[PDB]
């Protein structure tokens, strides 16, 4: 025989090891695949699809869940109101969870990227009015005012002209890559706060609502990626399944 | 010829690397989109801000479906109790579904239909972790083939189908399996029914079965005319290996209730978001 | 030896991978380094014109006039196609009816209520009983066929409200199961396949089936926002794990429209506001002549 | 000693495994093979040879076996009458369980291809008459009468002219491969039924007995393939065999 | 290293096999990969011409004149033949008496019955102790020959039945086992080389041998239905895992002759309908001379 | 009535379709349906009783004891081949001891 | 395709039948079912009567 | 026996000897005896920096 | 199987043994290295100071 | 739902203000007579 020594590892089943396992039907030959449409290749394809962003995931919803799906704006007596906010953080609790984005990048540890947000005016055709939209980066927390948040990555959308618009939140972090961030050490991977404000006034005339809603919906940019595969924390196997 | 009336735009691309970002400045509508059409924004950095060039070589293949896939996940866990209601028969069969846990469970459903061969892992010890020098036999009994009603059953001759032979101290036995459905790719959801005639509520558990699904059985044993003293551990992995998927479709975002169907627990429906209790706060 | 039997999974795609191996079988191989192949352009945009509004469409004896459209969504990218010869398995010569199959049918019309949960149809259950296709549908054993789904719904300026149409390929529902968890109960064959009828959604948000509605986006779908459009086209090509199947045991897909934004209007305004739906197979194939069989 | 690693599988004995084992005698030379008729290479060679179908399989023949190798035609009083009525599927419990293909494909999972059903007329020569043979594909249940069945695949066979017909069951599948049939989820799988009836009927002059009987014969044609290879459920050690 | 012996059972075959192996024997060797050969047309037609009713065959002083002829069969496609060098073994000059011994004999007549279960023969046991040939069998202890077997059964147009030929090889024969099945009896010599008169099958329906009749069609065959022909002929090669054998001890093949659908007639037709068996053997060879041997 | 199978297919007897068949026949090849290990034999040697208190025992080959195998071999008159046998020892309830 | 219809049975004092076309057809498989919903139609056909008979019978039927 | 489980930071700590988390359906586990030797493995630069 | 003894040093683990262990995470790509002033390769490089 | 088996157009009004049926020839005979109760309703050309 051959000379051979045993090294450390031996015997050991490594759940990811891709080795060669001997076959248990000799001479098969599986059903030829014919051609089927929406083959996926990478998971990647699947980020950059929109899904719905829970926006308006408040307590007072979770019984009567489809008002999740889209805030509202309405006639406004006051200037320069703010509409809604929240966290660009994709892979934290919160509105994100309900995208596929974020549901996906909670099966990796880090992310990097773009990202992107749509907002759909669905309110009659007869209202009009224009709303300022910012993602401020990481630092302050929520923007007191409207004159701050200003200050920092918008858009100013007007619904008469255009139904939908697109939000870009921009890379910026420190790190190449960030981990999914929480409260904690890892609030240093925080990716910033998204606001929306109103710029003038929702307007409409007589005979038409005077609240609407908007839905948001969200996905990654052909410069997002994602390292380090992990099991997420978005399932139970709290009882057993019959 | 004496009769006039008888006379895909996507395609692929290869990208190892996260697309880059070019620069732009203080500069044709490409802000607000018509989300309406059913498609995702096509605006990218450089039209919404000003940008740096940035040299991004961020990869792309641990997102590749094979690497999201090919980590073996438990699938099943078989018991043969010596004192008890279980087997004191010291052998065991078991049909095959795949579905009973979880985490395994709820990738693949992210998929429609799925085409892969599969690694195979057996790892069995003592219910206390505890391994002893007992010999078993693990064989596959594809549909049609005779099931043992015992552990002296001829079947155990095992002439024709595969069968393997493993010391419960020996590693952990380890075979590769074939796409075996007679169908083109294996399907988590079926919306029929597998036969003709009228569906009555007594015939209902027939709905979203597919037979192109169903692989048979695994039998397993001591290898022993006479009964074992050892109670029986056995954790079944499964790695997939040589995939291909279609159609995406939403995660599972309810418990799961039951192997072959997505029934859920109406009483207590879970919203797939934490809550808060604004709007404006956060 | 390393020369072997070509019996892996992944042996026909455009995608090939680095493997070792030391079996006569192929399958046996590792499953080696990942090729970086990606088709972003089939789900974010598998979009018409990859004036739009202004429109019209005809096939068989039916055309359809559509100006308030929001452009056509063809399905993952790719074109209805008769089943051709490398996937085909069954021997005898299909049948192609051609004009008298693949034209517009119009079902039944249902009333959009600011209180709407939603609706869904099965496909091809929605039309198994329903003129000439029908009938081939019912004399044979198999059938293969692409889809035409026209959703429509008018409103005046001073309305608003967003309906989701979606198409959702094995379409298979789940029950409440009993409330507390504890009843295997299962959907009968009237909720299954509810023909031209169609049902209604009773939990949309998890889309009677323990799924975010939030995510119906992933599939091939249109919006139909009251503000901006009036009606929705998709195309639909034929998907299974089969080349053929029975238009009567199963269902390949189905079609949802979901209020997302309810709808709202100021009381004087016209309150009954119907969505309609037209569809029109495309490339019906049928084989296995026999008798008419319902099911 | 060289660098190695013991992997998953070792020590295991895969009854399949086509290794390489030590030889017992070195340098041994077994008899030389001579030429002997009759060698096969594939068992589909044989599967394509007819074998007799015991269409007659009936519960009261089971102690006069021979009965069962061939069924019955006779003077009909009443036209269109169902003369035979049997299942295509091979696999399945059975007519086809006597047919040298259908034992064979017991020895495999699934299947895929034409099949063809030979029947022999062995009554006098001075009989004549005209038979409908027909296949129905999946869905219907055997057709009430002749005018249903027609609407099947069929032949329409003549005696005086021909002793012998062949009716082709054409592969009609919606999967690539069947699996074998049984009741239950695998009825799924089913690939149709044979009916045999009078177009016209077994006319006879003086002389000549009013009762013949046919043969079935059946077989593969050359599209017929078989996968996943398996134990036959019809052979059992019900004792020891000494 | 890898030169090895050529020792390994499948070394002589035209079907090659690719293996892996590291010892000196070949076969050590691993089965490898199967090549696809096949050969269907030497039992699913291994007929005459791959009025063919009217013949006439001649060998020896004999001529068989046949007209209600189903055609010819020429077992698993081969002609006899005398034994080539290669596969012989014996060094001792064979004796070919040619003419005197392949030629037409004809054995005895039986009865067809409305009740018959049916017969059978052995080969050589038949011709032992007739004519030459057996004179040869006796003198010699080894023997090979092929065989052409000519049945014969006339009716009129007004009978009917179908008698099953067929040539079994190493036809082994069982007990019923004290019917219980726990004694392990034998067939008499009586019983297994029934000699030139035949033997009756009690249990035809599994061949007296725990074996399907219906599966007998596997086997070199020819059927004699009434209504179409009245003889059937089947040319035998010589089989066995030898080059030549005893002619006494052991019976290369059984000649099974079954009503599989019986006899029928009108009263009044006349009802003895005889089986006359006429065979000749073709290429004989002996060897291994010395004084006669009955058995 | 020749003792010929009908040569007859598809196209002769229906109207058809062109079908790229590319089912393999390589599974049905004699070898991969026989080079499958099976059961040819069980031998014991108990410590207490009648069968070998000996320690050794003789056994005449005869592989024809156990269905499964035997049935697939006489499925053929004749047979030539060479063969693995596999050795599988233990105590009656299945466990191992240094012997 | 071919579509067989009822049988009928001749005897000694037979007077003769007859059928018409396309109205024998229109109620039966595929055919009917687009004659029925169609306005227009338009086709040939193939007619096959069969009648068997030992060689002590004698008869003689016209088709037309 | 025992099972050695990698759990990146965001994945479910298991809770308990029978945590669903040791299905391991995407985290890395070994599993090995510890009669076996060592196990061993490789580990690449994980910091997101 | 192939010919094959093992040699004294089986099963040992050697600290300062320079081999090859399986990897946990396959196609895993670290985050790429950007530059750094003062990066060292020789321990020598710090005595000279 | 039945007239929808027949030649058909489906028009929108806020889209375009008019729009045009075609009645094609769809007849046995290459010309009509004017069709009337009784037998010449055999020249009818159907209904809208
Ligand atoms: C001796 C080794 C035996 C190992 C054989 C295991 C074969 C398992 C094949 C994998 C089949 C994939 C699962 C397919 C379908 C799902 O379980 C269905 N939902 C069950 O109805
Ligand atoms: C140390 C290893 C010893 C292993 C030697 C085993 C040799 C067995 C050779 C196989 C012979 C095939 C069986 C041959 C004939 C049948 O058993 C006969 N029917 C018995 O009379
Ligand atoms: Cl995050
Ligand atoms: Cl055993
Ligand atoms: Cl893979
Ligand atoms: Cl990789
Ligand atoms: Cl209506
Ligand atoms: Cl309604
Ligand atoms: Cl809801
Ligand atoms: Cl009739
Ligand atoms: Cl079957
Ligand atoms: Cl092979
Ligand atoms: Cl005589
Ligand atoms: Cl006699
Ligand atoms: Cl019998
Ligand atoms: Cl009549
Ligand atoms: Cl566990
Ligand atoms: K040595
Ligand atoms: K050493
Ligand atoms: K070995």
């Amino acid at each position: 025989g051959i000379p051979t020594e045993l090294k450390p590892g031996t015997n050991q089943f490594l759940t990811t090891d891709d080795g060669v396992s001997a076959p248990i039907l000799p001479g098969f030959h599986p059903t030829p695949p014919i051609h089927i449409p929406g083959e996926v290749h990478n998971l990647l394809e699947i980020c950059r699809v929109e899904t719905i962003l829970e926006v308006n995931n408040l307590k007072t919803n979770e019984t009567t869940p489809m008002q999740r799906l889209c805030f509202p704006v309405s006639v406004q007596s006051k200037t320069g109101e703010l509409c809604a906010a929240f966290r660009a953080d994709p892979g934290r609790d919160g509105p994100w969870q309900s995208t596929i984005l974020g549901q996906l990048c909670r099966y990796y540890t880090q992310w990097s990227g773009s990202l992107e947000v749509t907002f759909m005016f669905a309110g009659s055709f007869m209202a009009t009015g224009k709303m300022l939209i910012a993602y401020t980066p990481p630092g302050g927390n929520v923007p007191a005012d409207r004159i701050t948040a200003m200050l920092g990555t918008h858009v100013i959308w007007d619904f008469g002209l255009q139904s939908s618009v697109t939000l870009v939140v921009p890379w910026i972090s420190n790190t190449h890559y960030r981990a999914h961030a929480r409260a904690g050490y890892f609030d240093y991977y925080t990716t910033g706060i998204i606001t929306i404000w109103y710029q003038t006034n929702y307007v409409v005339p007589i005979g038409a609502p005077t609240t609407a809603y908007i839905v948001a919906l969200a996905a990654a940019q052909d410069n997002f990626t994602m390292k380090l595969c992990k099991d997420t924390e978005d399932i139970e196997q709290t009882a057993n399944i019959q | 010829d004496p009769i006039a009336d008888m006379i895909s735009l996507t395609a692929l691309q290869v990208l190892p690397t996260a697309a880059n970002t070019e620069a732009s400045s203080h500069r044709v509508v490409p802000a607000l989109q018509a989300a309406e059409t059913g498609a995702s924004s096509n605006a990218s950095d450089k039209n919404l801000i000003e940008t740096r060039c940035v040299l991004n070589h961020h990869s792309t293949q641990e997102t590749a479906i094979g690497n999201f896939f090919s980590r073996a996940g438990l699938v099943s866990i078989i018991t043969m109790p010596t004192t008890g209601t279980q087997n004191t028969d010291g052998y065991v069969n078991w049909d095959i579904d795949l579905m009973g846990y979880a985490q395994l469970r709820r990738k693949c459903e992210l998929f429609t239909y799925m085409r892969f061969d599969a690694e195979f892992t057996f790892v069995v010890a003592k219910p206390n972790g505890e391994l002893v020098p007992q010999l078993l036999q693990y064989m596959y009994v594809p549909p049609g083939a005779p099931k043992p009603t015992s552990r002296d059953s001829f079947a155990w001759q095992t002439a024709t189908n595969p069968s393997v032979f493993v010391k419960m101290t020996d590693p952990p036995a380890q075979v590769s399996v074939p796409f075996m459905s007679p169908a083109s790719a294996y399907q988590w959801f079926y919306d029929g029914y597998p036969t003709f005639g009228e569906h009555l509520q007594a015939n209902d558990l027939d709905y979203g079965q597919c037979p192109n699904n169903m692989m048979g059985t695994f039998s397993i044993r001591t290898v022993g005319i006479e009964k074992s003293p050892h109670s029986i551990t056995l954790r079944v992995y499964m790695r997939i290996k040589h995939v291909r998927a279609w159609i995406p479709r939403p995660l599972r975002n309810q418990p799961y209730l039951f192997k072959t169907n997505p029934n859920y627990k109406g009483n207590d429906i879970k919203c797939t978001s934490t809550s808060r209790d604004k709007i404006t706060t956060l | 030896g390393s020369h072997e039997n070509s019996n892996s999974a992944s042996e026909g795609s455009t995608i090939n991978y680095t493997t070792i191996n030391y079996y006569k079988d192929a399958y046996a191989a590792s499953a080696g380094r990942q090729d970086m192949s990606q088709d972003p352009k089939k789900f974010t945009d598998p979009v018409m014109d990859v004036s739009d509004r202004v429109a019209q469409l005809t096939i068989g004896n039916s055309t359809i006039t559509t100006q308030e459209a929001a452009n056509i969504v063809i399905a993952y990218g790719e074109w209805p196609e008769y089943c051709p010869d490398t996937d085909a398995t069954a021997v005898d010569k299909p049948t192609r009816p051609d004009v008298s199959v693949n034209r517009f049918f119009t079902l039944d019309t249902k009333s959009w209520a600011k209180d709407s949960k939603g609706w869904y149809w099965k496909f091809p259950d929605v039309l198994t009983e329903v003129g000439v296709f029908g009938q081939n549908a019912q004399f044979h054993y198999l059938y293969r066929s692409g889809f035409c789904v026209h959703v429509q719904c008018n409103a005046s300026k001073f309305h608003q409200g967003a309906l989701l149409v979606a198409v959702l390929p094995e379409y298979v529902l789940g029950t409440i199961a009993g409330g507390t968890g504890n009843e295997n109960s299962h959907p009968p064959y009237a909720t299954t396949q509810p023909g031209q009828v169609g049902a209604v959604l009773t939990h949309p948000y998890v889309l009677d089936a323990g799924i975010p509605l939030s995510q119906l986006t992933v599939c091939p779908h249109q919006w139909i926002n009251l503000r901006t459009n009036n009606c929705a086209t998709i195309i639909v090509p034929y998907m299974n794990t089969v080349p053929f199947d029975s238009a009567l045991n199963h269902c390949n897909f189905g079609l949802l429209v979901i209020p997302v934004v309810p709808l709202d209007f100021n009381t004087g305004a016209t309150s009954e506001i119907p969505i309609t739906v037209t569809i029109a197979p495309m490339c019906a194939e049928f084989a296995g002549l026999r008798q008419a069989v319902k099911q």
